[PDB]
Parts: C-alpha cells; sequence; structure tokens
C-alpha cells in the first residue's frame, strides 16, 4: 500500500525525532550539573542561587518539548498511513516520558 | 526614506511604501508582526518573538501590554484592573506607573513609553535590516479614544528609540487612508472602521470630507476577541471528552494548552474551508483525541458573541447621530474579522452593503500609516 505521499509524513517526523533528540540532550546536560551543584561544594545561599538557574532552565526544556507536540498535533495520517501513525505515536510517548523526567526535577529544586 | 508603524497592543508590523505600492516588513524571523513583548534576563534584553517565545522560562521580567498603560495615571481604573494578571511589578512613581524587573541581576524600573520605546526601536531596527539604510522618519499610530497624555506618551516612545514621528495618526484613519477613502471624490462620507482582534473589539465612526477626517464616535467591547471564540470551542472539546471517555481534562495545564492551540488553528481552517479535523495523541491519559467540527458547528458555539459585535456598531451610530444607511463605508481591520458569519452579520446589518476587506487585515493599519509617511516625507 506504501505511497509516496507517506513519505513526506515520515520525513517531517523524522525532523520532530531530532528536535527531541536536541532537547533530550540539555535535559540530560542539565541532570548532570545538578548532580555537581547538590554534591555540597558552593555556600548554600549560592547552592540555591545555582539551582534556581537550573531550575529556570529545566522550564525551558518543558516549554521546549511542549512545542514540539504543538507541531505534531497539526498532523492528520489516514487510518492507512501506519507507519506515520506508529511513528507519531512514539514520539508524543517518547516526549510525555521525558515531560514526566522534567517534572522531577522542577518539583525538586528551587521550591 | 519613511516607515509607517502600528504599535499594538499585542503585536506591532511597520511598512514602507517604495516602488508605488506598501511592503509590509518582515523581521528578522520572517513574521510580518513582531510581538510587542519585552524581556530581561541575566545576560540581556530580548524584544518581539525571542521575548515571547521565553515567557514561561522568564516571566516576571517579561513584559508586555505596555500600550494599556503608556500615558495613564497609576490609580486609572485600567491600571488598576491590569495589575492584577500581569506576572511583571507595576510600581507606584509618585502617580505613575513604572514596571519593575530584574535585569542582568540588577533591579531596573521603566516608564511604559520607555518600554514601548524598545518595541519601536525593534521596528525601526526591523526597517533597516530591510531596506540596508538608516530609517528615521515614521508615522506611529494609536486608538482613537487616546487622550493628549497617552498621545504625547506614545510620541516621546518614538523620539526616545530615535525616530522623527512625522505625526501620530488614529488606527481608524490609517485604516481608512490604506483603502484610499480620501481620494474619493464627491460630498462627506461617513466610514464605520470594525476593528476585531485577539482580545479587544472596537468600533469608530469618522467623517471624510474632501480628505479631511473627523472622529464622529466611539465604541466597542474590551472582553470581545478571538480568544473568546476559541475559549467556546475549547469547552466543547472538554464535554466531548468527557462524554466519550468519562475523563476530565480540564485540571491538566498541557492537555488543555494542547487543546486550545489545536482549537486556535481549526478556527482559522474555518474560515476557509466548511470543516477542521484535529488528532492529538495521547491527549490525556494515554488516550487519543480525534475529532472534527463544522463551520456550522462553530457559528453555533458562538452565535451570542457574535451577533453581539452589532452592539458597539449601534451604540456608535447612535452616538455619531446617523443612521445605519447613512455610512457609505465599511472596513475590516483585525484578524477575528476574517470570520465568514462576521463578514455576513455586518453585510446585512447594512443592508448587503459591500466590505473594504481586500487588505490583510492585521497589516492595513501600518499599511495606511505607510502611505501617510510617504506623504509627509
Ligand atoms: N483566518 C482567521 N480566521 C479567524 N480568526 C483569525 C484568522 N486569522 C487570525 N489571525 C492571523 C493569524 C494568526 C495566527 C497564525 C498562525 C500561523 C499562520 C498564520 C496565522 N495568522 N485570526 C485571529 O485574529 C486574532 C489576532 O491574530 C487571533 O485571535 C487569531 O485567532
Amino acid at each position: 500500500g506504501n505511497s509516496p505521499q507517506e513519505e513526506v509524513e515520515l520525513k517531517k517526523l523524522k525532523h520532530l525525532e531530532k528536535s527531541v533528540e536536541k532537547i533530550a540532550d540539555q535535559l540530560e546536560e542539565l541532570n548532570k550539573e545538578l548532580t555537581g551543584i547538590q554534591q555540597g561544594f558552593l555556600p548554600k545561599d549560592l547552592q540555591a542561587e545555582a539551582l534556581c538557574k537550573l531550575d529556570r532552565r529545566v522550564k525551558a526544556t518543558i516549554e521546549q518539548f511542549m512545542k514540539i507536540l504543538e507541531e505534531i498535533d497539526t498532523l492528520i495520517l489516514p487510518e492507512n498511513f501506519k507507519d506515520s501513525r506508529l511513528k507519531r505515536k512514539g514520539l508524543v510517548k517518547k516526549v510525555q516520558a521525558f515531560l514526566a523526567e522534567c517534572d522531577t526535577v522542577e518539583q525538586n529544586i528551587c521550591q | 526614506p519613511a516607515v509607517g508603524i502600528d504599535l499594538g497592543t499585542t503585536y506591532s508590523c511597520v511598512g514602507v511604501f517604495q516602488h508605488g505600492k506598501v511592503e509590509i516588513i518582515a523581521n528578522d524571523q520572517g513574521n510580518r508582526t513582531t510581538p510587542s513583548y519585552v524581556a530581561f534576563t541575566d545576560t540581556e534584553r530580548l524584544i518581539g518573538d525571542a521575548a515571547k517565545n521565553q515567557v514561561a522560562m522568564n516571566p516576571t521580567n517579561t513584559v508586555f501590554d505596555a500600550k494599556r498603560l503608556i500615558g495613564r495615571r497609576f490609580d486609572d481604573a485600567v491600571v488598576q484592573s491590569d495589575m492584577k494578571h500581569w506576572p511583571f511589578m507595576v510600581v507606584n512613581d509618585a502617580g505613575r506607573p513604572k514596571v519593575q524587573v530584574e535585569y542582568k541581576g540588577e533591579t531596573k524600573s521603566f516608564y511604559p513609553e520607555e518600554v514601548s520605546s524598545m518595541v519601536l526601536t525593534k521596528m525601526k531596527e526591523i526597517a533597516e535590516a530591510y531596506l540596508g539604510k538608516t530609517v528615521t522618519n515614521a508615522v506611529v499610530t494609536v486608538p482613537a479614544y487616546f487622550n493628549d497624555s497617552q498621545r504625547q506618551a506614545t510620541k516621546d516612545a518614538g523620539t526616545i528609540a530615535g525616530l522623527n514621528v512625522l505625526r501620530i495618526i488614529n488606527e481608524p484613519t490609517a485604516a481608512a487612508i490604506a483603502y484610499g477613502l480620501d481620494k474619493k471624490v464627491g460630498a462627506e462620507r461617513n466610514v464605520l472602521i470594525f476593528d476585531l482582534g485577539g482580545g479587544t473589539f472596537d468600533v469608530s465612526i469618522l467623517t471624510i470630507e474632501d480628505g479631511i477626517f473627523e472622529v464622529k464616535s466611539t465604541a466597542g467591547d474590551t472582553h470581545l476577541g478571538g480568544e473568546d471564540f476559541d475559549n467556546r470551542m475549547v469547552n466543547h472539546f472538554i464535554a466531548e471528552f468527557k462524554r466519550k471517555h468519562k475523563k476530565d481534562i480540564s485540571e491538566n495545564k498541557r492537555a488543555v494548552r494542547r487543546l486550545r492551540t489545536a482549537c486556535e488553528r481549526a478556527k482559522r481552517t474555518l474560515s476557509s474551508s466548511t470543516q477542521a479535523s484535529i488528532e492529538i495523541d495521547s491527549l490525556y491519559e494515554g488516550i487519543d483525541f480525534y475529532t472534527s467540527i463544522t463551520r456550522a458547528r462553530f457559528e453555533e458555539l458562538n452565535a451570542d458573541l457574535f451577533r453581539g459585535t452589532l452592539d458597539p456598531v449601534e451604540k456608535a451610530l447612535r452616538d455619531a447621530k446617523l443612521d445605519k444607511s447613512q455610512i457609505h463605508d465599511i472596513v475590516l481591520v483585525g484578524g477575528s474579522t476574517r470570520i465568514p458569519k462576521i463578514q455576513k452579520l455586518l453585510q446585512d446589518f447594512f443592508n448587503g452593503k459591500e466590505l473594504n476587506k481586500s487588505i490583510n487585515p492585521d497589516e492595513a493599519v501600518a499599511y495606511g500609516a505607510a502611505v501617510q509617511a510617504a506623504i509627509l516625507s
């Protein structure tokens, strides 16, 4: 059944998959710094300052993920575009898993 | 070179009349309008799209709606009312509002015209980047209901930005000029300007005699615009989701935001097609939401609001001491005037009269400002 048009949708989805990887990496970088910071080297007031700069960054990461979801939500895929449908659903779930990860951090620091 | 600037509450737009036609100028992101937003960070000042993009990350140091404050007294009913909504601090400085923020980790206060000057600086830089030439001369627009204090504060914003403000002109006047309604020969003309945006609705009646303008009346609704139409759709789909899935998405801010963004886009689709589809995977608790809405359903959901736009119109006519048959020209401005039903209700109200609507209703004010800037240059 494979149609040339599904190629166009599959390409769009791959580009979104790469964007998601770029953001996921920011989250991994964030988490690595967090451990270093919390590892108690700075005075408590300066540690708090650093943790709030990190909190602001996790909020940027959440918003970047939300923007990706909004872009994915503009797609309309026929029932027969099974490959495209599976890739769309799979990518949404991935993003939601990464948002759960951001929320854990967000709701632990700079309370 | 001379430019026209529509300095808007939520968005601004800049045009230039060159080689016999107005060019609306795209910003650095390619956008023909720019968010009237200013952000202060640890390292820098952001204006426009970049400032709007990072609202969520930095909402206390990101300023918008400076037009709701410019030239007003701190104790103005408008300033008092809006404050409770804005996440940024609005300070009382000897009876005049200033915005207070952190900027490169130091606390700073700005008057509204200072914030609007930053928006104008951006619009100036936008024109300069396009023209590849310095740009100094501008016409800048304001609402027809602006008093002396608001007009002077607007002019001052321009001056602070390094602009030679040739003239401050009313928004409905610029829209009339865009359509060349002042070039029409004959006797006195009565013009209705119907301006419906994302948040606000303004109606204005002007008379033009011999190319010369007068404001006869103003009316409107502070709490009516495209956001209100989106909300009616949002509530329609939240009820649908509860009906099919017996789950309440309304407490999940991210689900409701996904739905809301999809609804606003489907609305825009319904201005040119008679149906719109939406597919949101995993909207709430893993449940996919696939749905459609017809233009007629959308119209039905907003039937009171849409018909309601005729009340300010009637009001404006009473105040202008005119009969609806004494209106010669009607001009649509504002992005929500693209809705077919609104155009039909209005075209019917004026017993079948034609509407001036061919110029992009988001750009028409800038467009008239640019025509007049080249005239005054
Ligand atoms: N066809 C349209 N039909 C109904 N409403 C429309 C509309 N175009 C815009 N606005 C222009 C617009 C807005 C977002 C866009 C996004 C992508 C591409 C083009 C866009 N164009 N609006 C509403 O005007 C208010 C002020 O804009 C908002 O309530 C908005 O809904």
